[PDB]
Protein backbone atom coordinates (compact mmCIF):
# COMPACT_ATOMS: atom_id res chain seq x y z
CA UNK A 1 0.00 0.00 0.00
CA UNK A 2 0.94 3.98 -0.89
CA UNK A 3 -0.31 6.34 1.45
CA UNK A 4 -1.19 9.59 0.08
CA UNK A 5 -0.17 12.39 2.60
CA UNK A 6 -2.40 15.56 1.61
CA UNK A 7 -2.12 19.12 3.12
CA UNK A 8 -3.09 20.70 4.77
CA UNK A 9 -6.19 18.99 5.84
CA UNK A 10 -8.15 22.51 5.96
CA UNK A 11 -7.01 25.95 4.26
CA UNK A 12 -8.88 29.18 4.48
CA UNK A 13 -8.83 31.20 1.91
CA UNK A 14 -10.52 34.63 0.71
CA UNK A 15 -11.99 34.57 -3.10
CA UNK A 16 -9.51 35.55 -5.35
CA UNK A 17 -6.65 34.41 -3.34
CA UNK A 18 -4.73 31.21 -5.38
CA UNK A 19 -3.92 27.98 -3.44
CA UNK A 20 -1.43 25.42 -3.70
CA UNK A 21 -2.52 21.86 -2.32
CA UNK A 22 -0.13 19.16 -1.53
CA UNK A 23 -0.59 15.54 -2.22
CA UNK A 24 2.85 13.82 -1.46
CA UNK A 25 3.17 9.54 -2.58
CA UNK A 26 5.18 7.34 0.02
CA UNK A 27 6.86 5.94 -3.22
CA UNK A 28 7.51 6.75 -6.78
CA UNK A 29 4.17 6.58 -7.85
CA UNK A 30 5.12 8.40 -11.02
CA UNK A 31 2.52 10.63 -13.53
CA UNK A 32 -0.38 8.68 -11.87
CA UNK A 33 -1.92 10.98 -10.22
CA UNK A 34 -5.18 12.47 -10.26
CA UNK A 35 -7.29 14.74 -8.43
CA UNK A 36 -11.05 15.33 -7.62
CA UNK A 37 -13.19 18.00 -6.33
CA UNK A 38 -16.03 17.11 -3.68
CA UNK A 39 -18.45 20.25 -2.91
CA UNK A 40 -21.35 19.33 -0.08
CA UNK A 41 -23.01 16.53 -1.07
CA UNK A 42 -21.74 15.70 -4.63
CA UNK A 43 -20.11 12.61 -5.56
CA UNK A 44 -16.54 13.62 -6.52
CA UNK A 45 -15.29 15.22 -10.07
CA UNK A 46 -12.42 14.67 -11.89
CA UNK A 47 -10.49 17.55 -12.38
CA UNK A 48 -7.21 16.54 -13.63
CA UNK A 49 -5.76 13.29 -14.85
CA UNK A 50 -2.35 11.98 -14.64
CA UNK A 51 -0.70 15.18 -13.04
CA UNK A 52 -0.91 17.98 -15.09
CA UNK A 53 -3.45 16.87 -17.68
CA UNK A 54 -6.94 18.61 -16.70
CA UNK A 55 -10.54 17.58 -18.05
CA UNK A 56 -11.64 19.39 -20.66
CA UNK A 57 -14.57 21.87 -19.71
CA UNK A 58 -12.69 22.01 -16.06
CA UNK A 59 -11.66 25.89 -15.95
CA UNK A 60 -8.22 27.77 -16.31
CA UNK A 61 -7.53 28.47 -12.73
CA UNK A 62 -7.23 24.99 -12.33
CA UNK A 63 -4.19 22.94 -12.92
CA UNK A 64 -1.99 20.11 -11.91
CA UNK A 65 2.16 19.55 -11.79
CA UNK A 66 4.66 16.76 -9.96
CA UNK A 67 5.83 13.26 -10.71
CA UNK A 68 7.36 10.56 -8.58
CA UNK A 69 6.82 12.06 -4.88
CA UNK A 70 5.33 15.22 -5.14
CA UNK A 71 2.22 17.17 -6.91
CA UNK A 72 0.70 20.16 -6.45
CA UNK A 73 -2.92 21.39 -7.78
CA UNK A 74 -2.89 25.05 -8.14
CA UNK A 75 -6.10 27.74 -8.25
CA UNK A 76 -4.48 30.96 -9.79
CA UNK A 77 -7.03 32.91 -8.24
CA UNK A 78 -10.43 31.14 -6.34
CA UNK A 79 -13.74 31.48 -7.23
CA UNK A 80 -16.64 30.88 -4.73
CA UNK A 81 -17.73 27.90 -6.53
CA UNK A 82 -14.32 26.15 -5.59
CA UNK A 83 -14.69 25.31 -2.24
CA UNK A 84 -15.49 21.97 -1.01
CA UNK A 85 -12.47 19.09 -0.88
CA UNK A 86 -10.08 17.58 -2.98
CA UNK A 87 -8.98 14.39 -3.14
CA UNK A 88 -5.75 12.99 -4.96
CA UNK A 89 -5.28 9.39 -5.91
CA UNK A 90 -3.18 6.96 -7.55
CA UNK A 91 -2.89 4.49 -10.22
CA UNK A 92 0.20 2.27 -9.89
CA UNK A 93 0.35 0.05 -7.69
CA UNK A 94 -1.15 -2.74 -5.55
CA UNK A 95 -4.60 -1.23 -3.97
CA UNK A 96 -5.64 1.84 -5.60
CA UNK A 97 -5.37 4.19 -2.96
CA UNK A 98 -6.67 7.68 -2.11
CA UNK A 99 -5.92 11.11 0.36
CA UNK A 100 -7.43 11.99 3.22
CA UNK A 101 -8.21 15.67 1.60
CA UNK A 102 -8.02 19.33 1.88
CA UNK A 103 -11.27 21.28 2.77
CA UNK A 104 -11.09 24.77 0.87
CA UNK A 105 -12.80 26.73 2.95
CA UNK A 106 -13.47 30.35 2.73
CA UNK A 107 -12.20 33.53 4.57
CA UNK A 108 -14.09 36.03 6.45
CA UNK A 109 -14.28 38.65 9.19
CA UNK A 110 -14.08 37.57 12.98
CA UNK A 111 -17.43 36.64 14.04
CA UNK A 112 -18.96 36.75 17.52
CA UNK A 113 -20.98 33.97 19.06
CA UNK A 114 -23.91 34.60 19.83
CA UNK A 115 -24.57 32.10 23.02
CA UNK A 116 -27.63 30.34 24.81
CA UNK A 117 -28.20 27.39 27.07
CA UNK A 118 -31.39 25.97 27.56
CA UNK A 119 -32.07 24.13 31.32
CA UNK A 120 -34.42 20.12 30.77
CA UNK A 121 -37.63 20.22 29.24
CA UNK A 122 -40.26 19.42 31.64
CA UNK A 123 -40.92 16.41 29.17
CA UNK A 124 -37.35 14.98 29.50
CA UNK A 125 -37.51 15.08 33.13
CA UNK A 126 -40.94 12.92 33.59
CA UNK A 127 -38.62 10.27 31.31
CA UNK A 128 -35.50 10.41 34.51
CA UNK A 129 -33.03 11.88 32.24
CA UNK A 130 -31.83 16.18 32.42
CA UNK A 131 -30.46 17.37 29.03
CA UNK A 132 -29.11 20.56 29.56
CA UNK A 133 -28.59 22.10 25.89
CA UNK A 134 -26.28 24.96 25.23
CA UNK A 135 -26.12 26.47 21.76
CA UNK A 136 -22.86 28.74 20.23
CA UNK A 137 -24.32 29.99 17.08
CA UNK A 138 -22.72 32.14 14.11
CA UNK A 139 -19.36 32.70 14.81
CA UNK A 140 -16.37 32.76 12.26
CA UNK A 141 -12.85 31.27 13.51
CA UNK A 142 -14.06 27.83 13.75
CA UNK A 143 -11.68 27.23 17.12
CA UNK A 144 -14.32 27.72 19.70
CA UNK A 145 -13.92 26.71 23.65
CA UNK A 146 -16.71 25.33 25.32
CA UNK A 147 -16.64 24.52 28.96
CA UNK A 148 -19.39 23.92 31.34
CA UNK A 149 -19.47 24.43 35.09
CA UNK A 150 -21.94 22.94 37.77
CA UNK A 151 -22.03 25.38 40.38
CA UNK A 152 -18.65 26.65 39.26
CA UNK A 153 -16.49 23.60 39.60
CA UNK A 154 -16.11 22.44 35.52
CA UNK A 155 -17.40 18.71 34.27
CA UNK A 156 -16.15 17.73 31.48
CA UNK A 157 -17.87 13.94 31.47
CA UNK A 158 -20.89 13.73 29.58
CA UNK A 159 -20.59 16.24 27.51
CA UNK A 160 -21.90 15.50 23.83
CA UNK A 161 -20.63 18.16 20.92
CA UNK A 162 -21.44 19.25 17.63
CA UNK A 163 -20.74 21.18 14.66
CA UNK A 164 -21.74 22.79 11.52
CA UNK A 165 -20.16 22.99 8.19
CA UNK A 166 -19.79 26.44 7.02
CA UNK A 167 -23.00 28.29 6.66
CA UNK A 168 -23.30 28.91 2.46
CA UNK A 169 -25.18 32.50 3.31
CA UNK A 170 -22.38 33.93 6.34
CA UNK A 171 -19.44 31.75 6.35
CA UNK A 172 -19.90 31.18 10.22
CA UNK A 173 -19.96 28.16 12.20
CA UNK A 174 -22.12 27.07 14.57
CA UNK A 175 -22.12 24.25 17.56
CA UNK A 176 -24.51 22.74 20.01
CA UNK A 177 -22.63 21.56 23.44
CA UNK A 178 -24.79 18.91 25.45
CA UNK A 179 -24.05 17.68 29.25
CA UNK A 180 -26.06 14.68 29.92
CA UNK A 181 -27.35 14.03 33.85
CA UNK A 182 -30.03 12.14 35.20
CA UNK A 183 -32.67 14.08 36.64
CA UNK A 184 -31.63 12.61 40.28
CA UNK A 185 -28.12 13.54 39.19
CA UNK A 186 -29.10 17.13 37.82
CA UNK A 187 -31.78 18.04 40.86
CA UNK A 188 -28.55 18.13 42.88
CA UNK A 189 -26.96 21.49 42.03
CA UNK A 190 -28.15 24.68 41.55
CA UNK A 191 -26.68 26.49 38.65
CA UNK A 192 -25.54 25.39 35.54
CA UNK A 193 -22.77 27.08 33.44
CA UNK A 194 -21.89 27.11 29.49
CA UNK A 195 -18.35 29.20 29.24
CA UNK A 196 -17.20 29.66 26.15
CA UNK A 197 -13.85 31.41 24.76
CA UNK A 198 -13.29 32.48 21.73
CA UNK A 199 -10.90 34.94 19.25
CA UNK A 200 -13.33 37.81 19.50
CA UNK A 201 -13.12 38.29 22.95
CA UNK A 202 -10.15 38.43 25.72
CA UNK A 203 -13.11 37.20 28.52
CA UNK A 204 -15.07 34.29 27.93
CA UNK A 205 -18.95 34.87 27.00
CA UNK A 206 -21.10 33.00 29.70
CA UNK A 207 -24.40 31.89 30.35
CA UNK A 208 -26.29 30.56 33.08
CA UNK A 209 -29.29 29.32 35.08
CA UNK A 210 -29.82 27.83 38.10
CA UNK A 211 -32.41 24.33 38.90
CA UNK A 212 -34.74 27.01 41.16
CA UNK A 213 -34.83 30.61 39.68
CA UNK B 1 -29.92 1.56 -6.14
CA UNK B 2 -29.82 -1.67 -3.18
CA UNK B 3 -28.96 0.11 -0.18
CA UNK B 4 -29.86 0.06 3.52
CA UNK B 5 -29.43 -1.02 6.70
CA UNK B 6 -28.42 -4.53 7.40
CA UNK B 7 -27.30 -6.28 10.24
CA UNK B 8 -23.48 -7.77 10.52
CA UNK B 9 -23.09 -10.58 8.44
CA UNK B 10 -25.82 -9.60 5.96
CA UNK B 11 -25.83 -9.72 2.15
CA UNK B 12 -26.83 -6.92 -0.30
CA UNK B 13 -26.49 -6.54 -3.77
CA UNK B 14 -26.10 -2.71 -5.09
CA UNK B 15 -27.37 -2.01 -8.72
CA UNK B 16 -25.79 0.83 -10.98
CA UNK B 17 -27.56 2.13 -14.39
CA UNK B 18 -25.79 3.66 -16.89
CA UNK B 19 -26.90 5.54 -20.04
CA UNK B 20 -25.34 8.36 -22.23
CA UNK B 21 -22.52 6.49 -23.04
CA UNK B 22 -21.64 3.08 -24.33
CA UNK B 23 -21.52 0.84 -21.24
CA UNK B 24 -19.27 -2.16 -22.84
CA UNK B 25 -16.53 0.34 -23.98
CA UNK B 26 -15.38 1.37 -20.34
CA UNK B 27 -14.04 -0.56 -17.41
CA UNK B 28 -16.40 -0.15 -14.51
CA UNK B 29 -15.60 0.87 -10.73
CA UNK B 30 -17.22 0.73 -7.43
CA UNK B 31 -16.05 2.87 -5.13
CA UNK B 32 -16.90 4.02 -1.02
CA UNK B 33 -16.67 7.19 1.03
CA UNK B 34 -16.63 5.84 4.77
CA UNK B 35 -19.14 8.31 7.28
CA UNK B 36 -15.91 10.23 8.82
CA UNK B 37 -15.47 11.16 4.13
CA UNK B 38 -12.41 8.60 3.95
CA UNK B 39 -12.49 7.41 0.07
CA UNK B 40 -12.07 3.98 -0.66
CA UNK B 41 -11.65 1.28 -3.88
CA UNK B 42 -13.89 -1.57 -3.58
CA UNK B 43 -13.67 -3.18 -7.13
CA UNK B 44 -12.74 -3.02 -10.46
CA UNK B 45 -14.50 -4.88 -13.74
CA UNK B 46 -12.98 -4.80 -17.12
CA UNK B 47 -14.97 -3.71 -20.07
CA UNK B 48 -16.01 -7.52 -21.10
CA UNK B 49 -16.50 -8.71 -17.50
CA UNK B 50 -13.13 -10.85 -17.96
CA UNK B 51 -10.90 -9.63 -15.16
CA UNK B 52 -12.06 -8.35 -11.29
CA UNK B 53 -9.64 -6.68 -9.24
CA UNK B 54 -10.41 -6.70 -5.29
CA UNK B 55 -8.53 -5.16 -2.32
CA UNK B 56 -8.03 -7.18 0.39
CA UNK B 57 -10.94 -5.38 2.58
CA UNK B 58 -13.26 -7.17 0.78
CA UNK B 59 -11.55 -9.95 -1.16
CA UNK B 60 -13.87 -12.63 -1.21
CA UNK B 61 -16.65 -10.99 0.00
CA UNK B 62 -17.49 -8.69 -2.36
CA UNK B 63 -18.40 -9.72 -6.22
CA UNK B 64 -18.61 -7.01 -8.77
CA UNK B 65 -20.12 -7.98 -12.17
CA UNK B 66 -22.18 -6.72 -15.19
CA UNK B 67 -24.32 -7.12 -17.71
CA UNK B 68 -23.47 -5.18 -20.90
CA UNK B 69 -26.89 -5.56 -22.39
CA UNK B 70 -29.37 -4.32 -20.04
CA UNK B 71 -26.07 -1.90 -19.05
CA UNK B 72 -26.42 -2.94 -15.31
CA UNK B 73 -23.59 -2.53 -12.74
CA UNK B 74 -23.89 -5.05 -9.92
CA UNK B 75 -21.42 -5.48 -6.58
CA UNK B 76 -22.58 -8.41 -3.96
CA UNK B 77 -21.22 -7.88 -1.01
CA UNK B 78 -21.56 -10.66 1.47
CA UNK B 79 -20.56 -11.60 5.12
CA UNK B 80 -20.88 -7.94 5.73
CA UNK B 81 -19.14 -6.03 8.28
CA UNK B 82 -19.62 -2.66 10.45
CA UNK B 83 -16.83 -1.36 8.28
CA UNK B 84 -18.57 -1.35 5.46
CA UNK B 85 -21.20 0.83 6.57
CA UNK B 86 -20.35 4.07 3.53
CA UNK B 87 -21.82 5.38 0.65
CA UNK B 88 -20.93 3.49 -2.35
CA UNK B 89 -20.58 4.92 -5.83
CA UNK B 90 -19.96 3.52 -9.57
CA UNK B 91 -17.79 5.08 -11.96
CA UNK B 92 -16.63 4.37 -15.91
CA UNK B 93 -12.50 4.64 -16.54
CA UNK B 94 -8.59 7.91 -13.21
CA UNK B 95 -12.12 7.61 -12.27
CA UNK B 96 -14.97 9.35 -13.72
CA UNK B 97 -18.24 9.19 -11.67
CA UNK B 98 -21.34 9.71 -12.77
CA UNK B 99 -23.04 8.03 -9.72
CA UNK B 100 -24.89 9.69 -7.40
CA UNK B 101 -24.91 7.44 -4.84
CA UNK B 102 -26.66 4.92 -2.52
CA UNK B 103 -25.94 4.75 1.58
CA UNK B 104 -25.42 0.90 2.61
CA UNK B 105 -25.40 1.17 6.75
CA UNK B 106 -24.18 -2.07 8.64
CA UNK B 107 -25.72 -2.54 12.23
CA UNK B 108 -26.68 -4.59 14.84
CA UNK B 109 -29.15 -2.16 16.04
CA UNK B 110 -32.95 -1.62 16.04
CA UNK B 111 -34.83 0.55 14.16
CA UNK B 112 -36.64 3.03 16.98
CA UNK B 113 -38.46 6.32 17.07
CA UNK B 114 -37.03 9.48 18.43
CA UNK B 115 -38.62 11.72 21.61
CA UNK B 116 -38.70 14.84 20.77
CA UNK B 117 -38.27 17.45 23.80
CA UNK B 118 -39.08 21.35 23.41
CA UNK B 119 -36.31 23.77 24.54
CA UNK B 120 -38.02 27.01 25.36
CA UNK B 121 -34.80 34.62 20.83
CA UNK B 122 -33.73 31.21 20.11
CA UNK B 123 -35.41 28.33 20.64
CA UNK B 124 -34.47 24.59 19.66
CA UNK B 125 -35.36 20.73 19.56
CA UNK B 126 -34.27 17.86 21.02
CA UNK B 127 -34.11 14.72 18.94
CA UNK B 128 -33.14 12.15 21.07
CA UNK B 129 -32.52 8.22 21.09
CA UNK B 130 -33.78 7.19 17.14
CA UNK B 131 -31.76 4.65 15.04
CA UNK B 132 -31.76 4.79 11.56
CA UNK B 133 -30.15 8.33 11.44
CA UNK B 134 -32.62 9.82 8.37
CA UNK B 135 -34.13 12.46 10.25
CA UNK B 136 -35.64 15.40 9.41
CA UNK B 137 -36.78 18.73 11.35
CA UNK B 138 -38.13 22.23 9.64
CA UNK B 139 -40.18 24.28 11.93
CA UNK B 140 -43.65 25.68 11.39
CA UNK B 141 -43.68 23.44 8.32
CA UNK B 142 -40.82 24.70 6.89
CA UNK B 143 -42.37 28.26 6.55
CA UNK B 144 -40.05 29.07 8.88
CA UNK B 145 -36.60 28.69 7.44
CA UNK B 146 -33.77 31.20 8.05
CA UNK B 147 -32.11 31.17 11.47
CA UNK B 148 -32.37 27.34 11.85
CA UNK B 149 -29.51 25.59 12.74
CA UNK B 150 -29.90 21.30 12.25
CA UNK B 151 -26.69 19.85 13.83
CA UNK B 152 -24.80 16.65 12.87
CA UNK B 153 -26.51 13.93 14.81
CA UNK B 154 -23.81 12.42 16.70
CA UNK B 155 -24.66 8.66 18.11
CA UNK B 156 -24.29 8.46 22.04
CA UNK B 157 -24.05 4.33 22.23
CA UNK B 158 -26.50 2.77 20.36
CA UNK B 159 -28.74 5.72 18.96
CA UNK B 160 -28.62 9.00 17.82
CA UNK B 161 -29.04 12.24 19.21
CA UNK B 162 -29.11 15.65 17.30
CA UNK B 163 -30.78 19.51 18.16
CA UNK B 164 -31.76 22.04 15.88
CA UNK B 165 -32.49 26.15 16.80
CA UNK B 166 -34.54 28.46 15.40
CA UNK B 167 -33.92 32.33 15.84
CA UNK B 168 -36.90 34.24 15.48
CA UNK B 169 -37.99 37.86 16.66
CA UNK B 170 -38.63 38.45 19.72
CA UNK B 171 -42.50 40.35 18.85
CA UNK B 172 -42.90 37.52 17.38
CA UNK B 173 -42.15 34.30 19.65
CA UNK B 174 -45.11 33.94 22.51
CA UNK B 175 -47.44 36.04 20.34
CA UNK B 176 -46.98 33.01 17.34
CA UNK B 177 -47.30 29.38 17.68
CA UNK B 178 -43.60 28.46 16.56
CA UNK B 179 -43.25 24.39 16.08
CA UNK B 180 -40.70 21.77 15.49
CA UNK B 181 -41.19 19.40 12.86
CA UNK B 182 -39.27 16.11 13.21
CA UNK B 183 -39.99 13.30 10.74
CA UNK B 184 -38.16 9.38 11.22
CA UNK B 185 -39.12 8.21 8.28
CA UNK B 186 -37.30 4.71 9.06
CA UNK B 187 -40.54 3.54 11.39
CA UNK B 188 -42.83 6.04 10.15
CA UNK B 189 -42.89 8.46 12.72
CA UNK B 190 -43.73 12.20 12.82
CA UNK B 191 -44.07 14.36 15.83
CA UNK B 192 -44.69 17.73 16.29
CA UNK B 193 -43.94 19.84 19.51
CA UNK B 194 -44.89 23.20 20.50
CA UNK B 195 -42.55 25.19 21.85
CA UNK B 196 -44.29 26.68 24.76
CA UNK B 197 -43.10 29.80 27.23
CA UNK B 198 -42.42 29.63 30.87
Amino acid sequence: DIVLTQSPATLSVTPGESVSLSCRASQSISNNLHWYQQKSHESPRLLIKYASQSISGIPSRFSGSGSGTDFTLSINSVETEDFGMYYCQQSNSWPLTFGAGTKLELKRADAAPTVSIFPPSSEQLTSGGASVVCFLNNFYPKDINVKWKIDGSERQNGVLNSWTDQDSKDSTYSMSSTLTLTKDEYERHNSYTCEATHKTSTSPIVKSFNRNE
Amino acid sequence: SGGGLVKPAGSLKLSCAASGFTFSSYYMYWVRQTPDKRLEWVATISDGGSYTYYPDSVKGRFTISRDNAKNNLYLQMSSLKSEDTAMYYCARDAMDYWGQGTLVTVSAAKTTPPSVYPLAVTLGCLVKGYFPEPVTVTWNSGSLSSGVHTFPAVLQSDLYTLSSSVTVTSSTWPSETVTCNVAHPASSTKVDKKIVPR
